[PDB]
RNA sequence: CUUGAGUCUCGUAGAGGGGGGUAGAAUUCCAGGUGUAGCGGUGAAAUGCGUAGAGAUCUGGAGGAAUACCGGUGGCGAAGGCGGCCCCCUGGACGAAGACUGACGCUCAGGUGCGAAAGCGUGGGGAGCAAACAGGAUUAGAUACCCUGGUAGUCCACGCCGUAAACGAUGUCGACUUGGAGGUUGUGCCCUUGAGGCGUGGCUUCCGGAGCUAACGCGUUAAGUCGACCGCCUGGGGAGUAC
């Protein structure tokens, strides 16, 4: 995330520019993943558990929908 | 795998035809060629279990090949395993 | 909305720095699939490109080292 | 017998998909919800907004016939993707006949550039352009009487993303998205975008050549979280929007709408 | 002292204490100061006002040397990242360029065992 | 037998060497029987990452149809000598003759 | 005899296996520069490291281990398992047409092999992590959880061990029975008039019909409808223990 002020740039724009660009790199996040070790299983149910969440978010919820609430 | 080259003579030798290529003998030679490929192989790579599965699979493949040849007709059997050198 | 199948291209080149370039990251990261779009054969042998690249020094790891 | 099959197959020739045939007839009007039947499987919900002319007032009534479009099939129940987009064709068909003559003549009013470019309106619809088509030459029609009548000599566009840039003056004169994308980008080009799909954070605006913006809903207006997008623009609508930031490598060009 | 115009502002943002450090482009440092330092200790050292005092402090400190321009590198995750950088622009420099210096390995050494809490 | 594909780099400060190293390259692929496809001095060129301190380096790339041994030997060669710091040498199923894409 | 089974021809994708090279980031240490009083850690501390100059910061070097992004209910493998690039040797799978062989097949008690992690042996290696151990906390106590350190081991070579919730808690092979939404990998035709249109194969994720089921659920990848062979069960404990 390497980045120059403009000339005639403000400061808290740049700010600004910074933090979209750190959080495009997902550099905190990644941070947060290697802070301590995490086991193979542990890290496959994550991501197993979390595309199981996701697919439910997907197809149940659309199908709720089609229904009215009220 | 075998070359190509090598697969097609193996073929001309010992099919009649040389377009056969199913002829039960002439499998028997294309396993037996490469069981022979392989052992160079594995007195290399001791520790290639997954390689040698599949020349057992072959070994096991040819062997069935020859009970088969034994039971239909004993002399051409005879023929292909003094080609061959099969001790059986 | 793969560019490579519509090219048709064979096989990716790791020389052609320009085109891997629109696939990297500003921090030389590979860009996802998802976001990109390249389809999963594809995409594979354009991450398999991009490294070979980074090895060649054709393309950097990253962008702060040096 | 194979009545019904050459019929099948007739209704197949006097048919296609797009909003090409205008063949629905508006068989049931209230508001705010118009309805047709271009022989399709249902009854399209057409909104009025689709259908009134320049000044705010409605102008079909029954048994009236427009072509809506298609290649998209029920949702859940109904029938189509709406009509107006059928217009956007005919108005392509009215810029691309200027090939023919090299010179397509309407009227063009174009006060001021939006992203460098004075935008351009025909009849009901009104397009973004590029700088120099607006005029001629240095002229820049900041001096002449404002929404001034001229027509639109075309000076650029874009022929996949719907940016035409239209002379108004001086009728004696006369992949892909990603590799390229510093043309709207230098830090502040706006653009006319129709909105998509409205994701209860986002809007995503984005019309350029099969590329993806998000106004998401930070600026969208001058109030910051109580917003809700659904409520406070619209849907499928062309608006203000401009660029304000670019990835060329993860696709993510961030948009914004309080400017 | 000799005075120098342009120089660097390191930002080591730990989750427990930040940690400001001004150099030379070269890599000399010319001073230094902390949330710790400032007088912050346990949960109140770990927060974006004593990273931003911090600053502050280290600022104070390199007056004799006549910076003005400056690039900033911020380290580590935590709370005095965007505060640091917010005070040391108010303590009066021309910030040059703001760089990410965070040490991602690709994946090198095993991480200690996550916490049982 | 087999087309392989090189690209092997130089130190700038022996860039005037370079032809004489590609000939003796070309030489022994000749040897046995080996075809050489194409061939592209690519020349001085800015690294993206500083490989043994020095920013810039002399690219050459390399298209060969040859036996596995000359292709081994020349590697041994490589990675002996110190004035090609990075070699890749790179098997292939065709010949590709037709060249880089900037080289155009 | 050619349907099953297999061979040949051309391609395809792959973290499949074995060997040998190499790259970059990051940690650790060493040497040196700058510099000055804290660092570190937690819920809060303290032990610990620091004015014998730490932490921070820059330069140079050493060494080990693992390969960010790509990366995906993606891929490959009999299972265990397999992930940076390169090369060498190597096994399987699938498709396309043809050509050939002509039941050569399925299953399998004993038998043989492969078989995570930990563990053992001999010889190497040893950055990080870390059983054991030590100290600091917490606590009524704390032979734990938390903190600071830290040795076996983890790594390599060759042997042994032969077990895991070694799980889909679902033996293998074959046939048949409504559907939808995907993913992946082929392939035939079609104006590819465009990212497409119509098929046809392989593997694969989810939902769901009939039917089945104690229910939960399974549902063309069956836990449905049947056939072939094997393995295994007969109340709980005692006990997968004793001899």
């Amino acid at each position: 995330p390497v980045i120059k002020v403009r000339e005639n740039e403000p400061f808290d724009v740049a700010l600004r520019r910074f933090k979209r660009s750190c959080e495009k790199a997902g550099v905190l996040a990644e941070v947060r993943r290697r802070e301590f070790y995490e086991k193979p299983t542990t890290e496959r149910k994550r991501a197993k558990a979390s595309a199981v969440k996701r697919h439910a978010k997907k197809l149940a919820r659309e199908n709720a929908r089609r229904t009215r609430l009220y | 795998s075998l070359s190509t080259e090598a697969t097609a003579k193996i073929v001309s030798e010992f099919g009649r035809d040389a377009n056969d290529t199913g002829s039960t003998e002439v499998q028997v030679a294309l396993l037996t060629a490469q069981i022979n490929h392989l052992q160079g192989h594995f007195a290399e790579h001791k520790k290639d279990h997954h390689s040698r599965r599949g020349l057992l699979r072959m070994v096991s493949q040819r062997r069935k090949l020859l009970d088969y040849l034994k039971r239909k007709d004993v002399a051409r059997y005879t023929q292909l395993i003094e080609r061959l050198g099969l001790r059986r | 909305f793969c560019r490579f199948t519509a090219e048709g291209v064979q096989e990716i080149d790791y020389k052609d720095i320009a085109t891997l370039k629109n696939y990297i990251t500003e921090s030389g990261k590979i860009v996802p699939s998802r976001i990109t779009g390249t389809r999963a054969k594809y995409q594979r042998q354009l991450a398999r490109a991009i490294k070979r690249a980074r090895y060649l020094s054709l393309l950097p790891y990253t962008d702060r080292h040096q | 017998e194979s009545f019904a099959q050459l019929f099948e197959e007739s209704l197949k020739e006097i048919e296609t998909r797009p909003g090409s045939i205008v063949r629905g007839v508006v068989v049931a009007i209230d508001k705010d919800v118009v309805l047709v039947d271009a022989g399709l499987k249902s009854e399209s919900a057409i909104p009025a907004e689709q259908f009134k002319n320049a000044q705010g007032e409605l102008e079909i009534q029954v048994g009236d016939e427009v072509d809506v479009a298609l290649d998209a099939v029920e949702d859940g129940f109904g029938e189509t993707l709406l009509s107006r987009e059928k217009a956007k064709r005919h108005e392509a068909w009215i810029t691309l006949e200027k090939a023919y003559e090299d010179a397509e003549t309407v009227t063009g009013v174009i006060n001021g550039k939006v992203k460098g470019g004075f935008t351009v309106e025909l009849n009901g619809i009104r397009a973004f352009l590029p700088g120099s088509l607006v005029d001629v030459r240095p002229v820049r029609d900041t001096l002449h009487l404002e929404g001034k009548e001229l027509e639109f000599k075309v000076i650029k566009l874009d022929q996949k993303r719907n940016n035409v840039v239209v002379s108004r003056r001086a009728v004696i004169e006369s992949e892909d998205p990603w590799v390229a994308i510093a043309k709207r980008y230098p830090e502040g080009t706006k653009l006319t975008g129709r909105v998509t799909n409205l994701t209860d954070y986002g809007c995503f605006v984005e019309i350029e050549e099969g590329v993806e913006g998000l106004v998401h809903v930070s600026e969208m207006d001058w109030t910051n979280k109580n917003i809700h997008p659904s409520k406070v623009v619209n849907v499928g609508d062309v608006v203000e929007v401009m660029v304000l930031d670019i990835d060329e490598e993860r696709r993510r060009i961030s948009l914004g709408l309080k400017q | 002292r000799k005075q120098v115009s342009d120089g660097v502002a390191h930002i080591h943002a730990s989750f427990n204490n930040t940690i400001v450090t001004i150099t030379d482009r070269q890599g000399n440092a010319l001073g230094w100061a902390t949330a710790g330092g400032s007088g912050f200790r346990g949960s109140r050292k770990s927060t974006p006002f004593a990273a931003q005092v911090a600053a502050e402090r280290c600022a104070d400190a390199v007056k004799e040397y006549g910076i003005k321009n400056l690039e900033v590198m911020v380290k580590g995750p935590g709370p005095g990242r965007e505060s640091t950088i917010r005070a040391l622009n108010a303590a009066g420099f021309r910030i040059t360029n703001i760089t990410d210096v965070t040490p991602i390995p690709h994946n090198g050494c095993r991480p200690p065992k996550k916490r049982r809490v | 037998m087999r087309h392989y594909e090189i690209v092997f780099m130089v130190h700038p400060d022996q860039s005037e060497q370079v032809p004489g190293m590609i000939e003796r390259y070309t030489a022994a692929i000749t040897g046995a029987e080996g075809k050489i496809h194409r061939l592209e001095d690519w020349g001085r060129r800015q690294l993206a990452y500083p490989i043994n301190k020095l920013h810039k380096a002399h690219y050459v790339l390399m298209n060969v149809e040859a036996p596995q041994e000359v292709i081994d030997e020349l590697e041994t060669t490589f990675r002996f000598n110190d004035a090609v710091i990075r070699s890749m040498v790179m098997r292939t199923k065709h010949a590709v003759t037709e060249a880089s894409p900037m080289v155009k």
